[PDB]
RNA sequence: UAAAGCUAAAUAUAUGUAGGAGACCGAUAGCAAACAAGUACCGUGAGGGAAAGAUGAAAUAGUACUCAGGAAUGAGCAAUUAAAUAGUACCUGAAAUCGUUAAGAUGGAACGGAUUAAGAGAGAAAACAAGUAAAGAGGGGAA
RNA sequence: ACGGACCAAGGAGUCUAGCAAAUGUGCAAGUGUAUAUGAUUCUUUAAACAUUUUAUACGCAUAAUUAAUGUAAUAUGUCCAUUGUAGAUUUGUGGUGCCCCACUUUGCAUACAAUACCGGUAAGCAA
């Protein structure tokens, strides 16, 4: 019979997490990786795109 | 421009994260197929050979 | 029928594969693979078969060992296929070139203040492609801690394996089979 | 992860693994620690050898907090300075840095390796080792005993 | 490395800003994988 | 420099939203990037690898010539209208001079092939 | 039985059923491996069921073609089915079982217009 | 500084009542109980304790009329509905078991493996013909 | 020799604690932001983000040994990094085809031994 106690998270390490999210942003100035996860910026200018 | 003084570039009170050094790559350049294409490398092959 | 040995086919005894998954050391992989079938070196070949290896055949080095081993040998790059540290016991050093997998970052800031310099293998596959004036260096292999509870049992005579026990004191494994008091030592 | 493990390879076969003729039953030698020193004697003997038997005083109430006493060896006491100020003190012949190592959490100075030559020290401490403070006097430097 | 800045009618050119050294980290899709499936544990509700 | 060719191939291999493989039939896996003249999941045919390519394809209705040519992280993706053989030859001199021979003949027998499609409205 | 047309050869035809599947019908006729001490299947006597093996695999030169030579792709609607016309003579076409008739005539008229052909082209009419 | 006394907060909550939610179960599952469930029923008594959900959008559409029959019930040239082989034992409607018609086999069991033959059912996606000329109906792309 | 008249549904190595080996990942003489607190966090969010405006919370590791009072790792002649045999890589000549040999140079990991030093015990001398 199922239990309450069964462990439900994880506990991860901070530097691995800063490690992710800093990978995980240089990953948004690719014009091929963001063309290959779905979406539809062929039209685009440049991939990095900031505004005003 | 936020991001440049999260990370350290630029330094500043209760913004910057604290004592946090920005991750480092174990290769230099990955284009592998520009290194094997330079005159020192190609200097150095050796004549191809023969299958059975 | 014929009366063969592990019949007709040959045995090997090792790694075969990356196990990880970073795309970096895939290609590091198939740069000095390529290196080693067209240039039949014995220098790529060794380089391409360490960096296939598990973490406990891959140990740190220490700044202060690494300069020992580089003292007869002056302008010539020392090859590590791991990490080097810093070592707080050294008092100075000397101006040094090597390529390493990894740095650690008070060893990287004191390797450059020196005036040394830090490299990584794709480099060295571009300036020194057969390996010239380049000495391979290692670190030592068995002085991690799960080492010493390996070889002979804890027990038969004249053994040096540790034990795995709570705790340590007078009252945790020192009674009976440890001194001659108590009916026989070891 | 229920995915990976073991049991899923042999769920067609009939054993479960564990075999015909000595099969998977429930505590076929004891509970726990149970058979020691009569039919898991060899076990304990060789894997533990010293297990059985007591030796030594009686200490009644503890209190831990009387015998704290964290050490550093002389190798590691010009590696507290900084790069910097480290070196200043090599050109210059004059002025000799003083360290107490008690601000540091060091409580007892021990005397394993090799202090520079000819490169006075002063050091700050509530005990020190013989060979450890041997070693100081003979660079040129002094002790100091605090509270 | 700089980037344009463009404006909110989506004609205009207004600016230009030096890319920041972040994106400059090595993109680790092994490692992303491997944190991101212990992360996603932790808004569990139990049964 | 955290970037190349051949890390976009390591990172696209298997994950992406242009891979399309068969179940029944097993033979086979195709890539529909934009910018594949064939099918192949190859790096030397991927548009998502390469530095420079040509296309032809349709996109709606009509059919369309496309360009890449993306010297320094500077993608310029440019879309034109194919309207028949002598103007997809013109444009083909124009913007494809990087190709050789045998790849233009290549795109020239897939854009024939493509001009016998229609539908109702 | 080896059974051989052009270039294709078969080195059986029959299915590997079941022991025991002929005489109880809660044993169904899939194959399973016989387990189990005392069976005369696992162990080889003549004159019963005859056990799969890896000796009976085809070629790989022709090891998924139908007897039209040609590979099969299963299309689900018109944009399915475009990375097909760069090669139109190594594979064919099914239509999947879902799809409606509107749908299905217009699958039809183009896989007329690329030169591809189809090989359920009659379902739904 | 014992042998007299009082005193909030930070802590707990398998009960009662109300509110909100889930990588939970889906009528042999989930509480014993999704229904007039601690009910029907059993035991002198302390106690024990089930089974049982679904027509259709709408019955403010639940089957009118005729013929046969003592009646049940059946049949229709007759009737609601998109549908009655959805008719209240009402969504779908598997297997074990049985009925009807056709086709085969059949000297103290039956069924099977290998290999062919004789019948019977079904089939064109390789199991021949690009193109050419004439006429008829269509659908597109350029200038 | 035992179980099996037939059919449908159900039906058996799992969860938690604690230890180890193997392998992947991060940092490295250090490593892990505990309980809490903060925030222009607040459908989701019971998640995610942050760390107190020459810097002593705690665990494991960085030092052993003895019942124990306790004591504690070459030694200041040189920032140097104990000795030998085999051994990966490097340096310079010649031989046969970058490879293998004959000398020459350097000497990782590790295997076999030697030596010095630290804690306990004997022996000798001992204010
Ligand atoms: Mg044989
Ligand atoms: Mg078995
Ligand atoms: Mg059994
Ligand atoms: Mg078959
Ligand atoms: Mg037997
Ligand atoms: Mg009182
Ligand atoms: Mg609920
Ligand atoms: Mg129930
Ligand atoms: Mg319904
Ligand atoms: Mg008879
Ligand atoms: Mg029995
Ligand atoms: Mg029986
Ligand atoms: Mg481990
Ligand atoms: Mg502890
Ligand atoms: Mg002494
Ligand atoms: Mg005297």
């Amino acid at each position: 019979p199922t239990k309450i106690w069964r462990r439900w998270g994880r506990k991860v390490n901070l530097k691995e997490k800063r490690y992710a999210v800093c990978s995980s942003i240089a990953a948004s100035g690719v014009t091929s990786l963001v063309l290959a996860r779905g979406h539809r910026i062929s039209h685009l200018k440049e991939v990095p795109l900031v505004v005003s | 421009k936020k991001l440049d003084v999260i990370y350290g570039k630029i330094h500043e009170k209760k913004v910057t994260k604290k004592n946090y050094i920005l991750p480092k790559s174990i290769v230099h350049n990955p284009d592998i197929y520009r290194i094997i294409h330079s005159d020192k490398v190609q200097a150095s092959l050796l004549a191809k050979k023969k299958p059975c | 029928g014929i009366a063969l040995k592990n019949v007709g086919r040959i045995k090997k005894h090792g790694r075969k594969h990356l196990v990880s998954k970073n795309p970096y050391l895939r290609l590091l992989v198939k740069l000095y693979n390529f290196l080693a079938r067209r240039t039949n070196a014995n220098f790529n070949k060794i380089i391409a078969k360490r960096l296939i290896m598990p973490k406990r055949y891959r140990p740190p080095l220490s700044l202060s060992k690494l300069q020992y081993h580089m003292a007869n040998h002056p302008n010539d790059i020392a090859v590590v296929v791991g990490s080097i540290t810093d070592d707080k016991r050294l008092f100075s050093l000397k101006q040094l070139k090597v390529c390493a997998l990894r740095f650690t970052e008070t060893a990287r800031k004191r390797i450059e203040d020196a005036g040394g310099e830090c490299l990584t293998f794709d480099q060295l596959a571009l300036k020194y492609p057969t390996g010239k004036k380049c000495v391979l260096l290692r670190g030592p292999t068995k002085a991690r801690t799960a080492e010493k509870h390996f070889g002979k049992a804890p027990g038969k005579p004249k053994s040096k394996a540790r034990p795995y026990v709570r705790s340590k004191g007078r009252k945790f494994e020192k009674a009976r089979g440890r001194r001659k008091s108590r009916a026989y030592k070891k | 992860a229920t995915r990976f493990k073991k049991n899923r390879k042999k769920r067609g076969h009939v054993s479960a693994g564990h075999g015909r003729v000595g099969k998977h039953r429930k505590h076929p030698g004891g509970r726990g620690k149970a058979g020691g020193l009569h039919h898991m004697r060899i076990n304990f003997d060789k894997y533990h050898p010293g297990y059985f038997g007591k030796v030594g005083m009686r200490h009644l109430n503890l209190l831990k907090n009387r015998t704290y006493c964290p050490t550093i060896n002389v190798d590691k006491l010009w590696g507290l300075l900084p790069e910097e100020k480290k070196k200043e003190f090599s050109e210059n012949k004059d002025i000799a840095p003083v360290i107490d190592v008690t601000r540091k959490g060091y409580f007892k100075v021990l005397g394993n390796g090799k202090l520079k030559h000819n490169q006075p020290i002063v050091v700050k401490a509530r005990y020190f080792s013989s060979v450890a403070e041997k070693k100081i006097k003979a660079v040129g430097g002094q002790c100091i005993l605090v509270a | 490395p700089v980037a344009n800045v463009y404006s909110t009618n989506g004609k205009n050119v207004v600016g230009e800003v030096e890319i920041p050294v972040v994106f400059q980290t090595p993109i680790r899709n092994d490692l992303i994988q491997s944190v991101y499936t212990n992360m996603s544990k932790n808004r569990r509700h139990p049964y | 420099s955290n970037v190349s060719n051949a890390l976009v191939w390591e990172l696209t291999r298997k994950s992406n939203c242009f891979i399309k493989k068969n179940k029944a039939g097993k033979k086979g896996v195709f890539l529909c990037d934009p910018l594949n003249v064939n099918y192949k999941n190859t790096p030397s045919s991927s548009g998502l690898v390469k530095s420079n390519s040509t296309n032809v394809t349709l996109k709606d209705g009509k059919v369309v010539f496309s360009v890449k040519t993306s010297k320094e992280s500077n993608v310029v993706n440019q879309h034109f209208k194919a309207k028949n053989m002598k103007n997809v030859e013109k444009l083909l001199q124009q913007h494809g001079s990087f190709e050789k021979a045998k790849n233009k003949e290549k795109l020239l027998k897939k854009y024939k092939r493509l001009s016998k499609l229609y539908e109702t409205s | 039985a080896v059974k051989k047309v052009g270039k294709i050869i078969k080195k059986r035809t029959k299915k590997f059923t079941r022991f025991q599947s002929n005489r109880f019908m809660r044993v169904k006729p899939a194959w399973r491996k016989p387990r189990g001490i005392d069976c005369r299947v696992r162990r080889r006597y003549k004159g019963t069921n005859l056990m799969p093996s890896i000796g009976y695999g085809s070629n790989k030169k022709t090891k998924f073609l139908l007897p039209n030579n040609k590979y099969k792709y299963v299309v689900k609607n018109v944009k399915e089915m475009e990375p097909l016309i760069m090669n139109h003579t190594k594979y064919c076409v099914q239509i999947a079982h879902n799809v409606s008739s509107k749908k299905r005539k217009q699958i039809i008229e183009r896989a007329k217009q690329m030169n591809v052909s189809v090989i359920n082209a009659k379902a739904r009419l």
